[PDB]
DNA sequence: ATTGGCACGAAA
DNA sequence: TTTCGTGCCAATTTC
């Protein structure tokens, strides 16, 4: 039974690879006790001795010694040894790791209305999954009094078995795991909630963790089975549990995107904004300004604003005071909670800044109040960036007026060492270090003039002065925040590409001058091609 | 000039640059390899020819009979393709070969023709390729990829330090034949030569210079350059060549006509050799000890003694000076090996060489290659004649003659396909060169080393590949002596070749199923160039440098087009203008430039020729006459790309298009794409899934056209005509009579591919395009594929999408969609599966097809009729029967239960089982086709005799049809002699058709005769039984179709990288609106282009606005009643606006008709081209939009559905392309509580179709221990898995509300224990 | 889980205990791999007495 | 490599069913006995006797095995 | 391919 | 003779 044969249509017994040479061995056997019974010349028995030898060795250990013996289709057939090692024998394949029930998998969406410790689990894998507990639950309240009873009722799919499974996944975790599990934040439990459609709802804070997107990725799911798997789901597994990083303590549930475009956005100022000036009771007014259209949510105001400090003891003691702050700053600060300043949240949010928000509260108040935190963090930097409308355009991307006077003097001096070097005054790779060095220098200069005109934008004042602020800019505004991009991106975007180098390494002593904005020739694009593949290659071979 | 398909709807291009090169036919590279495969050819340079004349003439070893070509001949195949595809057989044609066979006499000169006999023989079934370049193998159309692998020749490398820890670079050389064995050539750290055969036991290079009959004396002569040493009776005095003295210090004095030109301590400079030969210094006195490292070359021996002095290639000491002195010797020949140029390196070989004569280095060879045998003179040189100078087992082939000519600078092209002497000595020679210092290396990854192999090729060697254990047979076969009865066709068999062909064909590497995703998909697989496959690399073995892109590859192979994974850099795109040598090279096509200006002729030039010229860029200004307005151009000259003069240009690329692939010249604003991005585009749109209705890109290229039309999705007139009839299914073409052949009925008849089953599971259906009456040309489209629209190609969907984040949705690539493209059915498919079922002959009598079940009930007999078979468009599910069947088990013995059963409830029910065919679960559709298929000599059902009437109807309506036109002309020309001879023409009006004369009824009984053969024929064909397999009776197929409509979890994608994941379904009333309450379709997050870079998708975005714009103008106009004139008015400013593009529409020679036509076709959106890296520039996209009266910035205002409050900034909104990708959640959706096992190990099974359960891997475990949760753990170690008994306690636990689980031991466990005992090993458990 | 036995007519040497690297044979005996192989293999003689 | 799957027959279905039905241990065993004795075809090929001698406990009468057998034929498929 | 350990042969 | 250099062979390479 640990060697079975093949049934095929037809009629076809095939026989394995083991059985072959059981065969051959037990054939090889007979012949030589045959000869011995005989009294056969010497000369035939030794090669029958031999044959019998290369026919245990092939048995044992094929293609060991000698070579290999095929099969029908010139493979060589499987031996002991070849099932026992390597990545498919036992103990990798079957012993190390192994198939299981009570599992399945599916392309995994965002739900964005989650709280942390929740999943969405569409409800057509939750009636497979859990469904002994549906047929106990069933049977348990008279609905069935038999389990084919029971059977036909989940197999038709009644009206009450919906309300048995919503009974039956109340408070039980699944674990949620995506491939590759490059650490333990690989599988997370969650608990469910029964959802249409055949997507799994994944909480977005959880993505970094898994390091996952929504544009292809699959994700399995587990059901624990006895008690002390739950507790150990609920324990230890759980997401609620996992915020720091067992690697080296850094936090693990860091906002992005979205959240820190929002968060960043709604904690801004502008120079002359409509409501401002005005003094405001506290944020609840704010928030009805803002919600009237009578206010900015980047107004200068002055709000009265109520914070609590821990006392020598741990006591909360609050301190009212009137602030100069904005009015979404204001309306933010609803969603703090009572340990922490104000001076938290009186400032532009980036990602640094709403990360060390978490930390500070994680440190001063502790776990749930986090948590808590966390959530709410999430839902007003969705909302808030919805609200912005932002969005990108080819406007956004600015073209420094000067970069051609740049470029041009950059040629000239380039078109002057070459003379030079033509006259015999400087060698060649002398020359050709003087060339990098001047396209470099070019490079800086242009990225300089174009992030000089990108941060800064012109204002009206109340008397009707010029004043200089920070840039509205979308891209700008993505890149400053640390929502998106970085400087080397807006750089190509909105300046020239620069050097770029051969794939053995060698840098290529004209660059790239263009930027996307106005899109590359056939030969700078060619030229690109070369490291974009070094790194893809690279990528996907290591 | 605009061909009436085109002139339909105009598509607006924005490029500026004239064509001068028409892009050629896109699957030129399968048709002409196979055309030369298959032609014959009458010198016999390819295909069967040079199989044949490569074997034949075979002849016994007595030599008194052999066998001799004479030609062949291809028949005509018994199917064509549809029918191949319909029934499931392959699309091949007999191959018959004329042989010869010559008897010769004995005890005559020579041989003497006794007798000659002479018969054609069947060679076996070559597959033939289609029209579109594929081959239907089993019912089935495949592709067999073009390979790109090494060019034979001599190529010269070196390990650059890597292989020694001192950091030497070891030179070496390696000769590769096309067929037969390498031969390798290499340095060692200390300098010696060594030869290597097959990659085996290294050996001195001297070796193989012995077994070539070569001696000390003259091996010294061809590697060295003799110094004469004369004794003019005074301490040796030399002769002195200045050059020898470079670089080298004098050990001595040198001194010349009494002059000291160098002292004692003094080197030699280049000023003191200029002396030396303005003063033609010759006598010069050397010391004793200036022999005392000097080699002798030759061997001298004295006149008296007799005996050998010294032997060769020996240094000579002061003893040897005095005996060669006393010997009265006056010449002594020397060898030149100063360290800096010569290097002695062959003296030092010859010193490890313990060889001395040519019989030992043979025996040498012979252990190398064969050892533990005893040697023989004979056999091994038998082994070394065979090794590299035998025509049958080595050969250097004309590509492999002329790689090796030109590395070794030769003048001719042409030679011997086998090695020679003068080969090894230059290829030796130019190792040597190298070594010193005089030579390059080659590149490997260089395209001019590299050779493209295709189907044709590959074709032919297996052939010969078979033809050579033809001729063995015919060998071993032939030694009986019978030459006077026996026949060549009873002599050979063509068993060995048709599996050759069938194995290479069905079970190749190369051999791969087409992929029919889309016509897209179809033309980048037949232009797929792979380094994989028989006698390429391994994707293991491969490494970095090879999976580069080289500047070789420009214009020749895509730098874009490659997949991202482990075959990144080994599976290529072939570009658009590259074509092959005759040697099977690839070249691109260039324009030549003579005195600065660039005129119109077109050069094909390879990589090795490329190099030498300075190539002008694609993207460079030019004026009326072609003269470049730039002072300083940038071109490409020695694979390094820099400024150039004016008059320094040699030739100019042909197009900006010439560097890309198929593929990626589809993708608009190319230019404004990070290269990631646009590669993963690529990769993208060649996996889009037909829609029920098909939508232009608004926003293309260019290239639609071409890959619609070289592709064979869609019907194309091959003659000029009047559309006679039009039908959903079938167009009937009435030809012109100027293109007419005589004595024929002129109508082209097209029947249209409807609702077919691709490989991928999806829809083919054709659907005309073409009215009646109207009129048509050759190459014009008449009926569309799947994703065409209109003749060009069309693979997804135009969309009004707006660029914010909303609430969260469309975080990390998400898509939110709207409800009411669900509700327009845009991104529905129809998808159509395939089930079988197979009625086969058992010993009990044969399995029955019937509908006469007993064990079912009547309502599951429902849907099947009389003959057991579902009807056509019955409505099933999982479980329904489609097939009924009954397996016999019947048997004598009846005992009196079995009576009684028998008796009560009748006899059909016992001795028969029921293996009906099921629908799977999970499955459902309608039933759109049943085929059956029987064996010759079954009885036909009901079933199968309605889908024969069927076949036979259609056939017969062609004929009736062609019939009818021929009659009607003949009644025509009765007609007129009937009344010219004087008549009464009413009474001919009155009478019916019945009615010189007699010839005339002759042509009518032979045109009913004849066609009533061909309906005769048509009709045996049909009614031909089927072959289908030993012990198989029946064969039913049914096919399935269902809709996919699009939902949460679906993926979505764009041309320019962008991809993403339908996250939620948004109601109408919640979508963003603009001012007057228009909703967006789809909302994209902006956060994913800064990161990413691809700007071409806003670009696209911003131009689709501008184009929808155009045509909601022309709607509006269109609704209320305008006068032609303003409509033409408005057109004609559409189409002339742009910055000196180079298309002009004139809508003056456009009828009123025509105007009208062309108006409702852009009553959506006007198309526009952008070709790449010569597309729109931002200028012309606002000015466009200024035409539609819409914002220049491309952004709008808008409103928020849920609240009514305008968002804050202005957000872009505009038209996107979206292509709906074959990855949906149905397939991917799977969960699995308990099933099925496995035998062995006990453990749930793999795959969705099987119902099995996620494997739990290692990395999961290491996730786990570090957890800590060891419940958990031990959880999914036994219970869920193979621990048999805990399995069935968990189960009745969880069922009686018991969560607890009882371990136990994995079985596993037991089976390793069981295979390590069964090794001979004790291994067990103890206490 | 039951096996079954064949009884060879002739002693065969297990080839773990022969071709792996550190040869088990080979250094119990104190010969070398080659002349192993060459008397399993009948090939050549050994002394025994 | 080639193993197989695991198939549920007749026998297979009827000791499902058994496990998850409140038997007692005698009750188990006396339906292990009459599933054993189970054809192809549905029907008991041996008489109770038979069974009652092969449970081997001698203070069981026939009536139990009756109730056993009775509770047996209302599984599925019935009869 | 790369790396490590074992046999074989050549150096002082 | 003992020690060191050098060629042969086995084992490794994601999920
Ligand atoms: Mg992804």
């Amino acid at each position: 039974d640990l060697r079975p044969l093949v049934p095929l249509d037809g009629g076809r017994f095939a026989t394995s690879d083991l059985n072959d040479l059981y065969r051959r061995v037990i054939n090889r056997n007979n012949r030589l006790k045959r000869l011995l019974d005989l009294a056969a010349p010497d000369i035939i028995v030794r090669n029958e001795k031999r044959m019998l030898q290369e026919a245990v060795d092939a048995l044992l250990d094929n293609g060991r010694r000698g070579r290999a013996i095929t099969g029908s289709n010139k493979r060589p057939l499987k031996s002991l040894a070849d099932m026992i090692k390597g990545k498919q024998g036992r103990f990798r394949q079957n012993l190390l790791g192994k198939r299981v029930d009570y599992s399945g998998r599916s392309v995994i969406t965002v739900g964005p209305y989650l709280r942390l410790h929740q999943c969405g689990l569409p409800k057509k894998m939750a009636l497979e999954l859990f469904k002994p507990f549906i047929y106990g639950k069933l049977e348990l309240r008279g609905l069935a009094t038999t389990i084919k009873a029971a059977k036909k009722m989940v197999e038709r799919e009644e009206a009450v078995v919906w309300d048995i499974l919503d009974e039956v996944i109340r408070e039980h975790p699944v674990l949620l795991n995506r491939a590759p599990t490059l650490h333990r934040l690989g599988i997370q439990a969650f608990e469910p909630v029964l959802i249409e459609g055949k997507a799994i709802q994944l909480h977005p804070l959880v993505c970094a963790a898994y390091n996952a997107d929504f544009d292809g990725d699959q994700m399995a799911v587990h059901v624990p089975l006895t008690l002390e798997a739950q507790l150990e789901a609920r324990a230890l597994m759980m997401s609620t549990n996992n915020i720091l990083s067992p690697a080296n303590g850094e936090p693990i549930i860091v906002p992005s995107q979205d959240v820190v475009l929002g968060l960043y956005y709604m904690t801004r100022d502008c120079v002359n904004a409509k409501g401002e000036g005005m003094v405001l009771t506290g944020p609840k007014e704010a928030e009805r300004l803002y919600r009237s259209g009578l206010a900015s949510l980047h107004a200068r105001v002055k709000v009265r604003i109520t914070e609590y400090e821990k006392d020598a003891n741990g006591e909360l003691v609050a301190k009212t005071s009137l602030k100069d702050t904005t009015v979404g700053r204001a309306i933010l600060w609803m969603i703090v909670p009572k340990g922490l300043p104000y001076s938290i949240v009186n400032q532009a949010l980036g990602k640094k800044a709403i990360s060390k928000m978490l930390n500070t509260c994680y440190r001063i108040l502790g776990l749930k109040p986090t948590v808590i935190f966390a959530d709410q963090i999430m839902y007003t930097g969705f909302a808030y960036a919805a609200r912005s409308g932002a969005s990108v355009g080819i406007d956004d991307m600015v073209i420094p007026e000067k970069k051609h006077e740049i470029i041009s003097e950059a040629e000239a001096e380039v078109a002057e060492i070459q003379e030079q070097f033509q006259s015999g005054l400087v060698t060649a790779g002398e020359r050709y270090n003087k060339v990098i060095d001047i396209w470099a220098a070019a490079n800086d200069r242009v990225s300089k003039a174009m992030m000089d005109n990108l941060q800064t934008e012109t204002v009206i004042n109340r008397d009707g002065q010029e004043e200089k602020q920070v840039s509205f800019n979308s891209i700008y505004m993505m890149a400053d925040s640390g929502a998106r991009g970085s400087a080397a991106q807006i750089r190509q975007l909105a300046g020239m590409r620069g050097l770029m180098a051969k794939p053995d390494g060698s840098i290529i002593e004209t660059p790239i001058t263009a930027n996307f904005r106005e899109g590359l020739n056939v030969l700078q694009y060619f030229i690109s091609t070369h490291g974009a593949r070094k790194g893809l290659a690279d990528t996907a071979l290591k | 000039v605009y061909s009436y398909t085109e002139k339909k709807r105009i598509r607006k291009d924005f490029g500026k640059r004239p064509q001068v090169l028409d892009v050629p036919y896109l699957l030129s590279i399968q048709l002409d390899s196979f055309q030369k495969f298959i032609e014959q050819d009458p010198e016999g340079q390819y295909g069967l020819e040079a199989a044949f004349r490569s074997v034949f003439p075979i002849q016994s070893y007595s030599g008194n009979s052999e066998l001799q070509y004479v030609s062949y001949r291809l028949g005509e195949p018994v199917f064509d393709v549809q029918e191949c595809q319909i029934r499931g057989v392959t699309y091949s044609a007999p191959l018959r070969v004329k042989l010869r066979l010559v008897i010769y006499e004995r005890e005559a000169p020579e041989g003497t023709v006794k007798d000659i006999k002479e018969q054609e023989v069947y060679m076996g079934e070559i597959p033939l390729m289609t029209d579109n370049g594929t081959f239907v193998i089993n019912g089935t159309e495949r592709v067999i990829v073009s390979q790109l692998h090494r060019s034979p020749g001599v190529f010269f490398d070196s390990d650059k330090g890597k292989t020694h820890s001192s950091g030497k670079v070891l030179y070496n050389a390696r000769i590769i034949p096309y067929r037969g064995s390498w031969l390798d050539f290499e340095f060692d750290p200390k300098d010696n030569l060594f030869v290597r055969i097959d990659r085996r036991r290294k050996l001195p290079a001297t070796i193989i210079l012995r077994a070539l009959n070569y001696t000390t004396e003259q091996i010294l002569d061809l590697f060295f350059e003799k110094v004469i040493f004369e004794i003019r009776d005074n301490k040796l005095q030399m002769e002195l060549v200045p050059e020898r003295l470079r670089g080298e210090t004098a050990s001595f004095d040198i001194e010349a006509n009494g002059k000291v030109y160098v002292e004692k301590g003094r080197r030699i400079t280049a000023r003191h050799i200029r002396q030396l030969e303005k003063d033609d210094v010759k006598l010069i006195e050397v010391p004793v000890e200036y022999i005392a490292g000097k080699v002798v070359a030759k061997d001298y021996i004295d006149e008296s003694t007799g005996e050998l002095i010294c032997a060769a290639n020996m240094e000579l000491s002061l003893d040897l000076l005095a005996k060669l002195s006393q010997s009265g010797h006056k010449r002594i020949e020397t060898l030149f090996t100063n360290d800096l140029d010569h290097g002695p390196y062959i003296s030092e070989t010859l010193r490890v060489d313990p060889t001395n004569d040519r019989l030992s280095a043979l025996v040498e060879i012979y252990r190398m290659m064969r050892p533990g045998e005893p040697p023989t003179r004979e056999a091994a040189e038998s082994l070394f004649e065979n090794l590299f100078f035998s025509e049958d087992r080595y050969d250097l082939s004309a590509v492999g003659r002329m790689k090796f000519n030109r590395s070794l600078l030769r003048e001719e092209i042409e030679g011997s396909g086998i090695l020679s002497k003068d080969d090894i000595i230059d290829v030796m020679k130019k190792l040597i060169d190298i070594r010193n210092g005089k030579g390059e290396v080659d590149d490997i990854d260089h395209l001019g080393n590299r050779r493209i192999r295709s189907v044709g090729e590959m074709a032919e060697n297996q052939f010969r590949v078979g033809l050579v254990r033809v001729e063995r047979a015919v060998k071993e076969r032939l030694s009986l002596g019978d030459l006077d009865t026996l026949m060549p066709q009873d002599m050979i068999n063509a068993k060995p070749i048709s599996a050759a062909v069938k194995e290479f064909f069905g079970s190749s590497q190369l051999s791969q199923f087409m992929d029919q995703n889309n016509p897209l998909s179809e033309i980048t697989h037949k232009r797929r160039i792979s380094a994989l496959g028989p006698g390429g690399l391994t994707r293991e073995r491969a490494g970095f440098e090879v999976r580069d892109v080289h500047p070789t590859h420009y214009g020749r192979v895509c730098p874009i087009e490659t997949p991202e994974g482990p075959n990144i850099g080994l599976i290529n795109s072939l570009s658009v203008y590259a074509q092959t040598n005759e040697y099977g090279f690839l070249e691109t096509p260039y324009r030549k430039v003579t005195d600065g200006v660039v005129t119109d002729e077109i050069h094909y030039l390879s990589a090795i020729e490329e190099g030498n010229y300075v190539i002008a860029q694609a993207n460079s200004n030019l004026d009326e006459e072609g003269h470049f307005v730039e002072d300083l151009v940038t071109c490409r000259s020695k694979g390094e790309s820099s400024l150039f003069s004016r008059d320094q240009v040699d030739y100019m690329d042909v197009s900006t298009q010439q560097v890309v692939s198929v593929g990626a010249s589809l993708i608009p604003f190319l230019e404004h794409d990070d290269a990631n991005r646009a590669l993963m585009g690529a990769n993208m749109q060649r996996q889009a899934v037909p829609t029920l209705r098909a939508d232009k890109p608004l926003v293309g290229t260019g290239m639609e056209r071409a890959v619609a039309v070289d592709s064979g999705v869609t019907a194309v007139a091959k003659r000029g005509g009047v559309v006679q009839y039009v039908d959903a299914s079938r167009i009937v073409i009435k030809v012109n009579e100027d293109e007419m052949y005589p004595g024929e009925a002129g109508i082209d008849i097209y029947n249209l591919t409807k609702y077919t089953r691709s490989n991928q599971n999806t829809c083919i259906n054709q659907m005309p395009c073409v009215s009646l009456g109207e009129p048509v040309e050759r190459g014009d489209v008449l009926a569309d594929g799947p994703s065409t629209d209109l003749g060009e190609l069309a693979l997804g969907q135009n969309m009004r999408v707006a660029f914010m984040p909303w609430n969260g949705y469309n975080f990390e690539d998400s898509i939110l969609v709207s409800e009411r493209v669900v509700q327009e059915d845009r991104f529905t498919t129809i998808h159509i599966q395939e089930l079988a079922c197979v009625s086969r002959d058992t010993k009990l009598g044969p399995e029955e097809i019937t509908a006469d079940i007993p064990n079912v009930g009547e309502a599951a007999l429902s849907k099947l009729d009389e003959s057991g078979i579902v009807y056509i468009g019955a409505e099933v599910t999982g479980g329904d029967i489609l097939v009924g069947k009954v397996t016999p088990k019947g048997e004598t013995q009846l005992t009196p239960e079995e009576k009684l059963l028998r008796a009560i409830f009748g006899e059909k029910a016992s001795d028969v089982k029921d293996s009906s065919l099921r629908v799977p679960n999970g499955v459902s559709g309608t039933v759109i086709d049943v085929q059956v298929f029987t064996r010759d000599g079954v009885e036909k059902d009901k079933r199968a005799l309605e889908i024969e009437e069927m076949q036979l109807k259609q056939a017969k309506k062609d004929l009736s049809e062609e019939l009818q036109i021929l009659e009607a002309g003949l009644f025509s020309r009765i007609r007129a002699v009937l009344v010219a001879g004087g008549v009464e023409a009413e009474k001919l009006d009155k009478l019916p058709r019945d009615r010189q004369l007699e010839q005339l009824a002759e042509q009518y009984d032979e045109l009913k005769h004849e066609f009533e053969k061909k309906l005769e024929a048509k009709r045996r064909k049909i009614t031909q039984g089927d072959d289908l397999a030993p012990g198989v009776l029946k064969i039913v197929k049914v096919y399935l179709a269902v809709k996919r409509r699009i939902q949460p979890g679906d993926k979505m994608a764009g041309r320019h990288g962008n991809k993403g994941v339908i996250s939620k379904i948004n109601p109408i009333e919640d979508m963003p609106y603009d001012e007057n309450g228009t909703p967006v379709d789809i909302v994209l997050n902006p956060l994913g282009v800064p990161s990413r870079m691809n700007i071409g998708q806003i670009l696209e975005t911003h131009l689709g606005m501008a184009a929808k714009g155009i045509g909601d103008k022309i709607n509006a106009m269109l609704k209320q009643q305008q006068e032609v004139a303003k409509l033409r008015e408005f057109i004609q400013r559409a189409y002339d606006l742009g910055a000196d593009v180079r298309q002009k529409v004139d809508l003056s020679t456009f009828s009123d008709e025509e105007v009208m036509r062309l108006a409702e076709n852009l009553r959506k959106g006007m198309p526009i081209a952008t070709p790449v890296f010569d597309g729109a520039k931002e200028a012309e996209i606002k000015e466009l939009l200024k035409l539609g009266d819409l914002p220049t910035s491309g952004q709008i205002r808008l409103y928020d559905g849920r609240t009514g409050e305008q968002f804050e900034r202005p957000v872009t909104v505009g038209y996107m392309y979206m292509l709906k990708l074959n990855h949906l959640v149905d397939d991917k959706m799977h969960a699995r509580s308990t099933g099925s096992y496995s035998l062995v190990t006990q453990q749930p099974l793999g795959g969705k179709a099987q119902f099995g359960g996620q494997r739990f891997g290692e990395m999961e475990v290491w996730a786990l221990e570090a957890y800590g949760a060891a419940y958990t753990l031990q959880e999914m170690l036994t219970v869920k898995s193979d621990d048999v008994n805990g399995r069935t306690k968990m189960y009745k636990n969880i069922v009686d509300g018991n969560h607890q689980m009882e371990p136990g031991m994995p079985e596993s466990f037991n089976v390793l224990l069981k295979e390590i005992r069964s090794l001979g090993i004790n291994i067990e458990l103890e206490d | 889980e039951r096996m079954g036995h064949i009884e060879l007519a002739s002693p065969t040497a297990h080839i773990w205990f022969l071709k792996s690297l550190p040869s088990r044979i080979g250094l119990l005996l104190d010969m070398p791999l080659r002349d192993i192989e060459r008397v399993l293999y009948f090939e050549s003689y050994v002394v025994i007495e | 490599v080639y193993q197989g799957e695991t198939t549920q027959t007749l026998q297979d279905y009827l000791m499902w069913q058994v496990e998850l039905t409140p038997f007692s241990d005698t009750d188990r065993a006396i339906a292990t006995s009459i599933v054993d004795a189970v054809d192809e075809t549905g029907y008991l090929t041996v008489p109770l006797e038979d069974i009652l001698e092969s449970i081997g406990d001698e203070e069981i009468d026939i009536d139990e095995v009756e109730a056993v057998l009775k509770r047996i034929q209302r599984f599925d498929p019935v009869g």
